RNA sequence: CCUACUUCACAAAGCGCCUUCCCCCGUAAAUGAUAUCAUCUCAACUUAGAUACCCACACCCAAGAACAGGGUU
């Protein structure tokens, strides 16, 4: 999912800059996964 | 105040320290004495001189020609003392002035050889789609000088 | 002074060979020095029609250093005229194929865009290694000073240099590292 | 510092701490950069000043321990990044194209397949803008974008 | 003679022989030739500057397309220097 | 390079430069050592130029060339 | 490309026969700092990750519009 502004929606969601993009990675619900 | 030697502490152009004025005036006296003692004995060869005649400066060596774009109102063959000398150089020294060397130091003399017209110089104007088209021919007046002497006095 | 007419002219106009080491340097400071010397813009005899340009021998041009993400972000584009022959390669891929092409393309762009440009580009000799043919080493005259001052690493510092730099801070005694 | 020696017996031993050089020329500052008058006077080049502030595996030391200002910590952090990618700290490895002043990480930049028109060009960033406050020994300033 | 070089006016062949003899009159030993500068030496357009020396110091030097031409031309340059007829000689005082 | 001795005369209306000519030292000196297409390639690679300079040119172009041009100096 | 079949017939063809050789990058990992846990790292880092072809008169030709090319022992 590309979100131009990243939300968060659980504890486990965490923002990490990889490959030039901010991503929201999550482990409990991988549905949270986002991309700038 | 003290700064450790990093990349950008001391700027990359080299540090030169200006000498104190006492030994530097001693140095200047030594140099001027050398150059004047060359001039008194003729230790030079032939001279050139940058000379600010009609409106523009010429690098003038003795025995040569200079074409000047105006009529100088002098009869032909008539000697002239080109004042406004502003550099005089030899094989082993130069003397440049601020801006002009004194008249008491350098004499540059020339003659007027010939007093010609130039070639016909065409002045055409043209603007298109407008029937604008004009022609003129201008023959300018020119006088050719021959520079004889560049003599230098040892008055420094 | 006091030469004859033919040797005075021959001394004035005849061309000089300039070596130029290209290790660690960017290809545009090399290109700027070499372009000035290929045109003849380092001579007070310079005239555009005079054909007064000199010879330039740029060596070690495998060890060029673009100043930054240029090695991945600079693209060289060409188009073989066939439909679909548009080829863009980054500076890294172009450098891997032919390890001379980046300095040559930099120099080619710097030079004025007239018909002298390919006369000039033949006076230029680019070699990718330290190896230069012997028939060119016997012609060289000056080795031009490198345009980027190469900064040296931790391993190359002497002991006096390290001792001269102060330690700016006290670390706490109980610290893991 | 201390080290954790393991062999099975494991121990923690404090070993041979350095200490600051005696007289900071401008004491009673806050960060060690201030106390030696180096606020705007270094670059990515200088690997002594950068190498004092670095874990022996290339990582950089936290603010709360080394005592920097926030600004000079970010500056030294970016200068470490630009000194590692140029190949200036070879002793600090985690265990061949030549660069310097790389702002961004090398394997993660998409190339400029369409540099734009001149009035909206896509440029190549060079160096870091966190060093915008150094001394300018030039009239034409740092071109940070190429 | 204004602007005419000497050996446009006094045409000589074998200039080094005249120079060697002229140094024999001044009680000076034979001149040593020394290739001071050079360029393009293995190409079609060389440039050798050859200097004529007499006891560790040079009396003259001159350029040329080959070594022999530059050598004899340095000899002519020194011959202009010895006689006093250089290109910077004091102009004729009319 | 530059090795000159610069000075003012005492009043300060001229600048006197002393520049002698420096000779080359003896130590800094060496002793003297004692078809048509393929034609244009050989000449080009001899003289480091492109091929186009050696291709001939028309009678009309050769007929505008001035063969008694003015010399000087 | 023509051995067969087929149009055809000292050839040309398809409807017949033969040959056709390797990569695409976005993610998923391990070690690990700023931030002493952690973290794939627009931090230093470690994994999945081009050969071929070519190349010294005349007459006839499987070469050819002309020219060219090949052959004439
Ligand atoms: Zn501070």
């Amino acid at each position: 999912k590309n979100k131009t502004v990243l939300k968060k929606r659980c504890k486990d969601c965490y923002l990490v800059k990889r490959r030039g993009r901010w991503y929201v990675y999550c482990k409990t619900h991988p549905r949270h996964k986002q991309r700038q | 105040g003290y700064v450790p030697k990093t990349s950008l502490s001391s700027p990359p152009w080299p540090e030169v320290v200006l000498p104190d004025p006492v030994e530097e005036t001693r140095h200047h006296a030594e140099v001027v004495k050398k150059v004047n003692e060359m001039i008194v004995t003729g230790q030079y060869g032939r001279l050139f001189a940058v000379v600010h005649f009609a409106s523009r400066q010429w690098k003038v060596t003795s025995e040569d020609l200079i074409l000047i774009g105006n009529e100088l109102d002098l009869a032909c063959g008539e000697r002239i003392r080109l004042e406004k000398v502003l550099l005089v150089g030899a094989d082993n020294f130069t003397l440049l002035g601020k801006p002009l060397l004194g008249k008491d130091l350098v004499r540059v003399e020339a003659t007027v050889i010939e007093k010609t017209e130039s070639w016909p110089r065409i002045i055409m104007r043209f603007r298109k789609r407008k029937n604008f088209k004009k022609k003129r021919i201008v023959t300018t007046p020119q006088t050719v000088l021959r520079i004889n002497s560049i003599e230098i006095a040892p008055c420094l | 002074s006091s030469f004859s007419r033919a040797p005075q002219q021959w001394a004035t106009f005849a061309r000089i060979w300039y070596l130029l080491d290209g290790k660690m340097q960017p290809p545009g400071k090399l290109a700027a020095m070499a372009s000035i010397r290929l045109q003849g813009l380092h001579k007070p005899v310079y005239h555009a029609l005079s054909d007064c340009g000199d010879h330039v021998v740029i060596m070690n041009t495998r060890h060029i250093a673009f100043s930054g993400n240029k090695w991945e972000q600079k693209v060289y584009s060409s188009h073989t005229g066939y439909p679909g022959g548009f080829r863009q390669v980054t500076a890294a891929q172009l450098h891997l194929r032919d390890p001379v092409a980046i300095v040559k393309l930099a120099i080619y762009g710097m030079l004025p865009k007239n018909l002298h440009r390919r006369t000039m580009m033949e006076r230029l000799h680019l070699f990718p290694d330290e190896y230069i043919p012997e028939d060119i080493l016997k012609n060289l005259v000056e080795e031009l000073p490198q345009p980027r001052k190469i900064p040296k690493r931790l391993d190359e510092y002497t002991q006096e240099e390290i001792d001269a730099f102060p330690r700016l801070w006290t670390p706490p005694e109980d610290y893991r590292l | 510092f201390r080290e954790v020696v393991e062999t099975t017996i494991i121990e923690g031993r404090i070993t041979a701490t350095p200490k600051e050089s005696p007289n900071p020329p401008n004491p009673s500052g806050q960060c060690p950069i201030c106390r030696w008058n180096l606020k705007h006077k270094y670059n990515y080049d200088d690997v002594l000043l950068l190498s004092q502030f670095i874990r022996p595996h290339g990582g950089m030391l936290p603010r709360k321990i080394t005592g920097l200002c926030q600004e000079e910590h970010r500056k030294i952090e970016e200068c470490v990044k630009m000194a590692h990618r140029a190949g200036l700290l070879p002793n600090h490895r985690p265990r061949q194209l030549n660069r310097y002043l790389t702002r961004w990480a090398p394997g993660s930049v998409k190339p400029i397949y369409k540099k734009g028109p001149r009035w909206n060009r896509v440029r190549m960033p060079v160096g870091s803008p966190l060093l915008r406050d150094n001394v300018c020994y030039s009239r034409t300033p740092w071109k940070l974008y190429h | 003679m204004t602007g005419k070089e000497l050996f446009e006016m006094w045409k000589i062949i074998n200039p080094m022989g005249l120079l060697v003899e002229e140094l024999k009159k001044r009680n000076v030993s034979a001149p040593e030739s020394r290739l001071t500068r050079q360029s393009g030496g293995t190409t079609a357009l060389p440039l050798y500057f050859v200097g004529l020396y007499c006891d560790k110091k040079l009396i003259a030097e001159g350029p040329g397309e080959t070594v022999l031409v530059a050598e004899e031309e340095a000899a002519r340059v020194a011959l202009r220097k010895l006689y006093g007829f250089t290109e910077n000689r004091r102009p004729w005082n009319y | 390079n530059c090795n000159v001795e610069l000075a003012l005369t005492s009043d300060g209306r001229t600048i006197v430069c002393y520049h002698p000519s420096v000779d080359i030292p003896y130590e800094h000196t060496k002793p003297i050592p004692r078809e048509e297409g393929p034609m244009i390639e050989q000449l080009s690679k001899m003289f480091f130029t492109t091929k186009h300079r050696w291709y001939p040119h028309g009678r009309y172009h050769r007929c505008r060339k001035n063969l008694n041009p003015p010399k000087d100096r």
